[PDB]
C-alpha cells in the first residue's frame, strides 16, 4: 500500500497474510473458519504445500501470539483466465479451522450480483510495498479509495485516490477491498506501475462470485 | 557442443575457458591462445572481470595442468555492434604471460585475407552444453561443414560474408551451443573462425567471425 | 545473491553464451523487478533500448519455475499483478524480442 496509513492493531481481523519461507507474498480474506479467499494469480505458480496462511497478524516483523498459522488442504477456482485476468479468485481450504476471537474473525460478503457505482468509498489494505519499488510493510496498512467506472472494465471493481499517487502495490495481490463492511474486491492488477495516479487499481469483483463461493464453503 | 565427441585431453592446448563477471551477472565462454600474452574470443563475452583458464580438460576439476590468469585488458573491436552482432571479436591481454608447455600453446591464425571454400570440413571445440538438458565437464569438439554464403544470407538479416563465415549443414544435428561462444573454428589446425551467433533453436547454419578479416586490427592491438 | 540462467533471442537469433542474471534473494521480488533486470540486459547485451521495445512487434520473457510452471510476461505491457514470489524458485528466464 502506497500512500496509506497504518491500520489499528487487529482493526481488520479477517485480514490474512499468505507467506512462503521468504515472507509475505500475497494477502487473503478469511471467509469461514477453514477457508480463505485470495487472487488466483497469487498461487498459479507457487508450490502450494509451502504456503502458510497466517491469521490474526498485524506487525509481520514481530512474533505475535495472536497469530494462527495453517496450511492449505485444497484449492478451488472457477474459470481463472490469466491472459485477460478474469475470475481472478481462489479459495484455499485450511488443514483445520481457526479459533474465532477478537483477532481472528470471518468477513461478511455481499449478495450475489451486487454492483458498486462510482463514488462509493472503500478501504484497501495489505502488507505490500510502501513505495513503488520500496520495501514491504511490517505493520498492516490501509488506504481510503473510491470506486470509479472510468478507465475500468465491467468485469472488475476499480478504485482510485483522486490526485494522489497512491494505491496497492507488490504484495497486495489477494487482499480484500472493504466497502460498507462487505468484502467487494480482491486485489488483482495495477496499470502504469503501482500508484500511477492516473489509472485505477483493479479488484476481482467478489459479488459476481458469491454463489460459487457459497457452493464451496457451506 | 551438440552432436560431437569428447576431445582427447590436452589435444587442443590453445583452448581457453573464460569466466566473466559484471554487476549484472556471470557468463561462461570459450576462447583461444594466439600469443603467450593474448587470448582471442568474441566481443559479446565482454564483462568487467574475466578469469582465463588454459591447459584444462575437465573444467570442474582443479587439474595440475591448468594455468589461471586474469585478463588485464578486455578489448572489444571498436565497431562491435551488439544488435547486429557485427565485428564480434575481442582480445584479452593476459595479466601475465603463460608458461608454454605441451598443455598450453598458442594456435596459428590464417594469412591476410585468407578465405574458406564452402564444403571445407572444420572443427569447433568448447565446454558448452550438449543439448537443452545436459552440460559437459570436459572439452568436446565437432566437425562442421562450411556453407555457401547464401545459407546465412537468406536467414540472417545482418550476415556479412566479408567479415563472417557461414558454418554448419542444416541437415546434421551438429553445432556450437550455450557456452561455446568465442571458441575457435579450426581448419587444418588454423583458427579461421570465432563462435559468434546462430538461431536460438540451435538449428544450423551458424555464424562465425572470420578471423582473417580482422588481422590488421589484431596485429595493431597486440603489436 | 543468486544467479539465474537466462537467454536472449532477437528475431530468433542469439549468441551461444552461458549466461546468468544476478537477482536478489534478500527479499521476495516482483515482475516489475524482473522487467527492469530484463530490460537492462536487453540494452547492454543486444543493443535493445526502451524505445526500441515500443517499436518491436513482440517483446516478452518467460519465467520457468523449478516446479514446472511458467509465467509469460510481456514487456510492452504496463499491467502488473501486485504479487511477490521467491527468486530461489526460478529455474531460468528466456527473453524473446521480434
Ligand atoms: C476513510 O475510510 C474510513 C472507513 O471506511 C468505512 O469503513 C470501511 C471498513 C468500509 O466499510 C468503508 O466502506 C466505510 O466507508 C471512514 O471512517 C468512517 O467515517 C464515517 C464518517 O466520518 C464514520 O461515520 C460516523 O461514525 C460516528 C461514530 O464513530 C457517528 O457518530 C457518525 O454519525 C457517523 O455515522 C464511520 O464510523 C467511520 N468508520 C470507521 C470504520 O472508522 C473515513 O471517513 C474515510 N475517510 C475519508 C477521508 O474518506
Ligand atoms: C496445519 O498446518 C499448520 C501449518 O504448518 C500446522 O501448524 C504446525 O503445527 C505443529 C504442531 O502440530 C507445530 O509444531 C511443529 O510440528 C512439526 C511436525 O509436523 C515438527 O517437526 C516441528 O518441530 C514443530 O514442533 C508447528 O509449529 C505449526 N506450524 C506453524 C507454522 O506454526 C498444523 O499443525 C496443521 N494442522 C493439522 C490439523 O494438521
Ligand atoms: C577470478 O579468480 C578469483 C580467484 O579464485 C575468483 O575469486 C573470481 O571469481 C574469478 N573471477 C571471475 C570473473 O570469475
Amino acid at each position: 500500500i502506497v500512500g496509506g496509513r497504518r491500520a489499528r492493531p487487529h482493526a481488520w481481523p479477517f485480514m490474512v497474510s499468505l507467506q512462503l519461507r521468504g515472507g509475505h507474498f500475497c494477502g487473503a480474506t478469511l471467509i469461514a473458519p477453514n477457508f480463505v479467499m485470495s487472487a488466483a494469480h497469487c498461487v498459479a505458480n507457487v508450490n502450494v504445500r509451502a504456503v502458510r496462511v497466517v491469521l490474526g497478524a498485524h506487525n509481520l516483523s514481530r512474533r505475535e501470539p495472536t497469530r494462527q498459522v495453517f496450511a492449505v488442504q485444497r484449492i478451488f477456482e472457477n474459470g481463472y483466465d490469466p491472459v485477460n485476468l478474469l475470475n481472478d479468485i481462489v479459495i484455499l481450504q485450511l488443514n483445520g479451522s481457526a479459533t474465532i476471537n477478537a483477532n481472528v474473525q470471518v468477513a461478511q460478503l455481499p449478495a450475489q450480483g451486487r454492483r458498486l457505482g462510482n463514488g462509493v468509498q472503500c478501504l484497501a489494505m495489505g502488507w505490500g510495498l510502501l513505495g513503488r519499488n520500496r520495501g514491504i510493510a511490517s505493520v498492516l496498512q490501509e488506504l481510503n479509495v473510491t470506486v470509479v467506472t472510468s478507465l475500468c472494465r465491467r468485469s472488475n471493481v476499480c478504485t482510485l485516490v483522486r490526485g494522489r499517487q497512491a494505491g496497492v502495490c507488490f504484495g497486495d495481490s489477494g487482499s480484500p477491498l472493504v466497502c460498507n463492511g462487505l468484502i467487494h474486491g480482491i486485489a488483482s492488477f495495477v496499470r502504469g506501475g503501482c500508484a500511477s495516479g492516473l489509472y485505477p487499481d483493479a479488484f476481482a469483483p467478489v459479488a459476481q462470485f458469491v454463489n460459487w463461493i457459497d457452493s464451496i464453503i457451506q | 557442443i551438440i552432436g560431437g565427441r569428447e576431445s582427447r585431453p590436452h589435444s587442443r592446448p590453445y583452448m581457453a575457458y573464460l569466466q566473466i563477471q559484471s554487476p549484472a551477472g556471470q557468463s561462461r565462454c570459450g576462447g583461444f591462445l594466439v600469443r603467450e600474452d593474448f587470448v582471442l574470443t568474441a566481443a559479446h563475452c565482454w564483462g568487467s572481470n574475466i578469469n582465463v583458464t588454459l591447459g584444462a580438460h575437465n573444467i570442474q576439476r582443479r587439474e595440475n595442468t591448468q594455468q589461471h590468469i586474469t585478463a588485464r585488458r578486455a578489448i572489444r573491436h571498436p565497431q562491435y555492434n551488439q544488435r547486429t552482432i557485427q565485428n564480434d571479436i575481442m582480445l584479452l591481454q593476459l595479466s601475465r604471460r603463460v608458461r608454454r608447455n605441451r598443455n598450453v600453446n598458442p594456435v596459428a591464425l590464417p594469412r591476410a585475407q585468407e578465405g574458406l571454400r564452402p564444403g571445407t570440413l572444420c572443427t569447433v571445440a568448447g565446454w558448452g552444453r550438449v543439448s537443452m538438458r545436459r552440460g559437459t565437464d570436459t572439452l568436446r569438439e565437432v566437425q562442421l561443414r562450411v556453407q555457401r554464403d547464401r545459407q546465412c544470407l537468406r536467414i540472417f538479416g545482418s550476415y556479412d560474408p566479408r567479415r563472417q563465415i557461414c558454418v554448419g549443414d542444416r541437415r546434421e544435428r551438429k553445432a556450437a551451443f550455450k557456452g561455446d561462444s568465442g571458441g575457435p573454428l579450426l581448419c587444418n589446425n588454423v583458427a579461421h573462425g570465432i563462435v559468434s551467433y546462430g538461431k536460438s533453436s540451435g538449428v544450423p547454419p551458424e555464424v562465425f567471425t572470420r578471423v582473417s578479416s580482422f588481422l590488421p586490427w589484431i596485429r595493431t592491438t597486440m603489436r | 545473491t543468486r544467479y539465474v540462467p537466462y537467454t536472449i533471442a532477437v528475431n530468433g537469433t542469439s549468441t551461444p553464451i552461458l549466461s546468468k542474471l544476478k537477482i536478489s534473494n534478500k527479499q521476495l521480488i516482483s515482475y516489475k523487478y524482473l522487467n527492469d533486470k530484463v530490460k537492462s540486459v536487453l540494452k547492454s547485451e543486444r543493443g535493445i533500448s526502451d524505445l526500441d521495445l515500443k517499436f518491436a512487434k513482440q517483446a516478452k520473457y518467460t519465467v520457468y519455475f523449478k516446479n514446472g510452471k511458467k509465467q509469460v510476461v510481456n514487456l510492452k505491457s504496463d499491467i502488473f499483478t501486485p504479487n511477490l514470489f521467491s527468486a530461489k524458485d526460478i529455474k531460468k528466464i528466456d527473453i524473446d524480442v521480434k
